[PDB]
């Protein structure tokens, strides 16, 4: 049970890595700097 | 003329504001869904591009 | 001015966004595809 | 404060203080909402009891609490239980909250029930209290007296009754033209947004009556409606309006417009009717289109600007005994000189042609019909020395003339059908020779074009017997030809017979030809054609799947349907058979002809993949989508595909770039110069690969195509309608990687970019400058340029109606319509 | 650190709807300043390209007073908290600005500004009650309580995430101070707090 | 690869271009050296496609009788403990190597950091491959144990 809980916390930290990381990447393609 | 803060002259151009949240919430709901989905589609793109 | 005929401002914005949101149904299609692509 | 006092009153059993309690609760229900929510079943018990008059009040409390809770559906249920006290929240600066959600809820119910039945006004699915709120909200739009809001939201709710009333009341004629403008916005909004075919059909058809009650009106607007629905009875009725006027200019003008816009199959039933309504034979000559083709001939005769020295430099680099090299040039020059009969190609390359044989010599003969495309009067005559029974030197020339004769009458070959069919039926008793196969092959492609969309079952039968011969090249050529003739019909005999025959045949060529010929047949049939698509993709046969992609392309052409697009995207990524994947991306451009703006965002994903065939299919799709109007982003996705080392990817990309930039200059796009020199560089190298030299040279001719008189018009903007002709040109063009002759079909997609003013009484960056320049009549005028053109206020030729503002025929009223003023001679008049 | 009629100069110079009048009352009481209300400080509306430019605005082709009005509210409210004066000065700030913003439906952009206004009004009011027990402080807390929840309902309508979250804090603080945790238990059960 | 003789005389007349007419093919040359000598002086090579039926596919893809005997069959659990021990130790070494690297990774020019502080093979990447294989391996193995223990008795 204890191990089960830790894993889900780790997985949710991945999800939070995903939403945050790629969101500003998109913006640099959109803006002009070439 | 009439100001763009509060509406000058009540129920002439404030009657117009009185019927404004009916048009405006329709597209705000649309707006809120597609801003976050615009972000999300470009997000999962960046990922399949790296893969 | 900027608040003289506010109902003409309301009509143009509402009408044009109705056209753009069909094309925003195409953006939810694009999002559905790339989830399978990866 | 606390909601605690409010509870006490509910628990007390005296009637007086319970009636009092509901009134206290609704007063501060925007402060204590969360608190009272816990003991709310008490209030439902009071609501049930009929010892109260405050059943309305008891109910109204629940509504506000549920919104703040977060459950909007239930807030509205209790809105309607409460009865009234909801027309005071349409003018408050606090609570309009509960009201707006009801409006949203209507739209939910309407969509489910419109598809079942148009009447849902007699349905009890729709609550009457729900209706009253939606209906009066639209009425309040008209009280503020902006009508777009009322038409905009009424379309969504599937409201036919309110849209009918709204336009009928807008007829108030303080300007005839102002009433017509309000009709334009609604016609646009239905077509592009609502794919629901059943609602669309009603809304377009209704519009006709409001225009025609008004005497002065726009017949461009009336004609639009006729082409969307494809109803020949509206059309005859439009002519009935114009025969009552006896108005020479309007009937002639909309007739020229009409043949371009409306389906070929539509025109044929229309003329038979007009004869019996009683009309002049001048009009029925137009409706044939033979006069109208000649007007296009003239424009091309005069203005075609072609580099004959470029043709020589390519001629030097690309050898004629080198057969692949010879083909690229024949095709390329054929496109560049396309439109008017130019014998320059023959004379420039006079020994060079004879050097080639096999299919390189087949192409050169048939390339004559690309150059001499149109030229109906002289159609047999110019192709005459290459005809079977006046040529016998090669089997290729004999066949390739029949094909070239077919391009000449492509869309015009009502007479030509019998003449090509004689040769086929003579050759359909044979077991066939390889001598015969080459003759029979070009007959079957040619008759396909000639009989295109004329629904000749004679031709269907004739070519079925050729397929059943099992001949090497001819079975595939016959299969294509049936699909062209029987375009759009959706005949179930033809659909199944061809689907089956793919297993029957043991030749791969023949198998490919059938699969895509079913595509042609299911044109514009969208989800009536769903059933065949599902089966074609179910096939374990790559060739049947390769055609399946295009069957989607055409069923759902020019409507952006997520289902059509989803199947293509999924097959493309998920499959391991390279043909199928390549086809699927090309299909995307065809579905999304109309929304051509979304295409680069969608297909950037696909070009990113480094699989060769995926990249190759990407290139044509952007080619197809942005052909008539170019986009910067579209061009960029192609630019690193000229720098990919795989030559198949190079061939496609070069052709695509010239497809987007057909007659675009360097002060109109600064990228025009860079791209144009990239093609020239490949041609100079003889140390690049032959695959590349082949792609580059074909594209080179596309860049100067028509003499830069034409550009590709996927969809006319004449009445704002899809152009069927161009679709067939493009998709047959895409079969060229697998069979070189079929390249020649791009010629159907070339459309003249010009204004032809005609006197009606004989029928003879960020650009805009506030400095005009003068443009002559019947010179190349781009679509972009047409809106910067405005007739001079007081001119000798004045357009008969308010000018449509885009390329096509505009009939003029000549102020003094009888003078002997200088005229441009016509190809029709040059004969007689 | 720097003057107190420094707020007055900007407020006068822009075209105000009543905000200048509201600022000036406060300053007259503590020794009036009328300097720099003279032309070139009450005639110009501050150089702009066309956005609210002096010529454009006076001519009334434009009156983009909108954001400028929100910023004027922020200046005066801040200036009170910076001074560290409570009682009546607070009451004046509360009365004027609350109905100004509610006689129009704020646009999305203006709405996020007014959450910070709601904060300062509430904070001065709360500490005023915690200054000293007064029979007048006590009756005014019911007034305040009503406005808080009404602000939140507006914030719900536009689903503007930061407006709602900031408003949720103020309601919880006030519950904690009054000892109506019972009333607060319900409230926390119906949260869905944005983290955006 | 496949060849087919062409007439010597035909090659003189430039009839190697003749053999690629009416498609772009999948044209590619998989081998030269002696090949391109013999093509030039004799033959026209052919590309190779494969035919097979839907029956024959199923025959080819099937190659085990243990298809249904591989998620009920398991490996000895001593072997699994050895494997977990091996895996964890390996990633422990790669982590020390990574830690030496990521004491900087903050100066200008990525390439300078890769040389200086070894990002030769990228210990980030290297640890990801190793982590992911043993992690996936353990989820199957536990799942096999738990299926058999509960279902069979």
């Amino acid at each position: 049970q204890v191990f089960d809980e830790r894993i889900k916390f780790a997985n949710q930290l991945h999800d939070e890595y995903l939403v945050s990381m790629r969101y500003p990447e998109d913006k640099k393609t959109q803006q002009n700097e070439k | 003329m009439t100001a763009a803060v509060t509406s000058s002259n009540i129920v002439l151009e404030t009657h117009e504001s009185g019927i404004k949240p009916y048009f405006e919430q329709k597209i705000q709901e649309t707006e809120l869904k597609i801003r976050s989905k615009t972000e999300n589609v470009r997000r999962l793109e960046a990922q399949r591009n790296a893969l | 001015n900027n608040n003289s005929a506010l109902s003409n401002v309301n009509s143009d914005i509402y009408f044009k966004l109705k056209k753009l949101e069909k094309e925003y149904e195409l953006l939810t299609l694009q999002e559905d595809y790339i989830k399978d692509e990866q | 404060t606390t909601a605690a006092p409010l509870l006490a009153l509910l628990r007390e059993n005296q009637d007086s203080v319970k009636t009092y309690a509901l009134e206290s609760i609704n007063n501060v229900v925007d402060q204590l909402w969360s608190e009272i929510s816990n003991e709310l079943p008490d209030i439902e018990a009071l609501y049930d009891d009929d010892t109260f008059s405050d059943r309305e009040m008891a109910a109204l409390i629940a509504s506000k609490v549920y919104y703040n809770l977060g459950e909007y559906e239930s807030a509205v249920k209790y809105a309607l239980a409460a009865k009234d006290r909801f027309d005071i929240d349409e003018k408050s600066q606090f609570v309009e909250t509960i009201v707006s959600k009801s409006i949203e809820m209507y739209v939910q119910e309407a969509s489910k029930q419109y598809t079942k039945d148009e009447q849902f006004y007699t349905k009890d699915i729709i609550d009457p209290k729900l209706t009253s709120i939606f209906e009066r909200m639209i009425e309040k739009c008209l009280k503020a007296s902006e009508l777009k809001l009322a038409l905009g939201i009424a379309l969504e709710g599937y409201r036919l009754d309110i849209i009918e009333s709204a336009l009928k009341s807008k007829l108030d004629q303080d300007s005839t033209s102002e009433n017509v403008k309000i009709i334009n916005y609604l016609l646009t909004l239905a077509i592009t947004t609502v794919t629901n075919s059943k609602f669309r059909s009603s809304i377009l058809r209704k519009s006709f009556d409001f225009l025609m009650n008004m005497p002065n009106c726009d017949y461009l607007t009336l004609n639009k409606v006729v082409v969307n629905l494809n109803d020949a009875g509206l059309a005859l009725q439009l002519f009935k309006k114009l025969k009552e006027e006896n108005d020479e200019g309007l009937s002639a003008q909309i007739a020229f417009d009409l043949v371009s816009s409306a389906s070929q199959q539509l025109l044929e039933i229309l003329v038979t009717e007009l004869t019996a309504q009683g009309y002049d034979p001048a009009l029925l000559n137009i409706l044939s289109g033979l006069p109208t083709c000649d007007y296009y001939n003239t424009f091309l005769l005069n203005n075609k600007n072609i580099d004959i020295g470029l043709l020589n430099k390519s001629k030097s680099s690309l050898d004629g005994k080198f057969s692949l090299f010879h083909t690229a040039v024949s095709v390329a020059n054929g496109f560049m000189h396309a439109g008017t009969t130019d014998n320059s190609f023959i004379k420039a390359n006079l020994p060079w042609l004879g050097k080639a044989q096999n299919w390189a010599k087949f192409t050169a003969t048939a390339s004559l019909g690309v150059i001499h495309k149109g030229n109906l009067l002289e159609g047999k005559k110019v192709m005459a020395p290459y005809l079977p029974g006046s040529r016998a030197s090669s089997r290729f020339i004999k066949g390739g003339s029949l094909y070239g004769l077919g391009l000449i009458y492509a869309g015009f070959g009502r007479d030509t059908t019998d003449y090509l069919k004689n040769i086929i039926v003579e050759n359909s008793g044979t077991s066939g020779d390889e001598d015969v196969d080459v003759l029979l092959h070009g007959a079957s492609l040619g008759i396909g074009l000639a009989a295109m969309g004329s629904a000749n079952i004679e031709v269907y039968e004739a070519l079925k017997e050729v397929l059943y011969n099992d001949s090497a090249t001819s079975g595939e050529a016959a299969a294509l030809g049936m699909g062209l003739c029987m375009l759009g019909t959706g005949k179930p005999e033809a659909i199944h017979d061809m689907f089956t025959y793919s297993q029957e045949t043991q030749h791969g060529n023949i198998t490919r030809g059938l699969a895509v010929g079913l595509a042609l047949i299911n044109y514009g049939r969208q989800e009536l054609a769903d059933d065949l698509i599902t089966k074609m993709l179910a096939s374990d046969e790559s060739l049947l799947r390769y055609g399946g992609a295009f069957t989607i392309a055409l069923a759902y052409a020019g409507t952006g349907n997520n289902s059509a697009v989803k199947r293509l995207l999924h097959v493309a990524v998920s499959d391991s058979n390279d043909d199928v994947r390549r086809a699927a991306v090309i299909a995307l451009g065809f579905v999304l002809l109309r929304d051509y703006t979304t295409v680069p965002r969608i297909v950037q994903l696909l070009s990113k993949s480094h699989n060769a065939h995926v990249r190759c299919g990407t290139a044509f799709a952007l080619g197809i989508a942005c052909a008539g109007k170019g986009l910067q982003s579209a061009i960029d996705v192609l630019d690193p595909l000229t720098k990919d080392p795989v030559d198949f990817v190079r061939q496609a990309a070069m052709i695509a770039l010239s497809m987007i930039l057909i007659q675009q200059t360097e002060k109109l796009n600064p990228q025009v110069a860079d791209i144009n020199k990239n093609f020239l560089s490949v041609i100079t190298n003889k140390h690049q690969e032959g695959l590349a030299k082949f792609g580059a040279c074909v594209a080179q001719g596309i860049m100067n195509a028509g003499g830069r008189n034409v550009t590709i018009q996927l969809e006319n903007a004449d009445t704002g309608t899809l152009d069927t002709k161009s679709v067939v040109g493009l998709v047959m063009f895409s079969q060229f990687w697998y069979w070189f002759p079929l390249a020649h079909f791009l010629s159907l997609s070339f459309t003249p970019t010009t204004v032809i003013g005609i006197r009606g009484s004989d029928q003879a960056k960020n650009k805009y400058s506030s400095k005009p320049y003068k443009v002559d009549n019947m010179t190349r005028i781009l679509p972009q340029q047409s809106r910067y053109i405005s007739f001079i206020k007081d001119d000798r030729f004045v357009p008969v109606r308010k000018f449509k503002g885009n390329n096509g025929v505009v009939v003029l009223r000549d102020r003094e319509p009888k003078e002997p003023v200088a005229l441009i001679e016509t190809v029709r008049q040059m004969k007689d | 650190e720097l003057l107190n009629a420094e707020t007055l100069c900007f407020t006068v110079n822009v075209l105000y709807p009543d905000s200048s009048s509201f600022k000036k009352n406060l300053l007259k009481f503590i020794t009036s300043n009328h300097k720099s209300s003279v032309p070139g400080s009450a005639e110009l509306r501050n150089s702009y390209p066309a956005s609210f430019y002096s010529v454009n605005t006076e001519k009334k082709t434009i009156e983009v007073t909108a954001e400028i009005n929100c910023f004027m509210h922020l200046l005066v409210q801040l200036f009170l908290w910076d001074s560290k004066e409570l009682e009546q000065l607070v009451e004046f700030n509360r009365k004027v600005v609350i109905p100004n913003l509610l006689c129009y439906y704020n646009l999305r952009s203006l709405n996020l500004i007014n959450a910070k206004l709601w904060f300062y009004i509430y904070l001065s009011h709360e500490t005023l009650a915690r200054s000293s027990e007064e029979i007048n402080s006590d009756n005014q807390n019911i007034i305040l309580r009503s406005t808080m929840m009404k602000f939140l309902k507006i914030a719900s309508l536009k689903h503007d995430n930061e407006t709602k979250a900031m408003l949720i804090n103020l309601i919880l603080r006030d519950f904690l101070n009054n000892g109506e945790v019972d009333s607060a238990s319900d409230f926390i059960s119906k949260l869905e707090y944005p983290h955006t | 690869d496949a060849f087919r003789l062409i007439d010597t005389g035909a090659l003189i007349n430039n009839l190697e271009p003749r053999q690629t007419t009416s498609n772009t093919g999948l044209l590619n040359k998989a081998n030269i050296q002696a090949l391109i000598h013999g093509l030039n002086r004799h033959y026209y090579s052919l590309n190779i496609d494969y035919h097979k039926t839907a029956k024959e596919t199923k025959m080819l893809m099937n190659l085990h009788k243990e298809q249904w005997q591989s998620g009920l069959k398991m490996y000895d659990y001593e072997e699994k403990e050895e494997s977990n021990l091996a895996a964890t130790k390996s990633m422990v070494k790669i982590a020390e190597q990574y830690s030496k690297r990521i004491e900087e990774e903050k100066e200008l020019t990525e390439e300078e950091l890769k040389t200086r502080y070894v990002g030769r093979q990228d210990p980030k990447k290297h640890l990801s491959e190793t982590a992911d294989e043993t992690l996936e391996n353990n989820i199957v193995s536990v799942l096999t144990a738990g299926v058999n223990s509960v279902a069979i008795k």
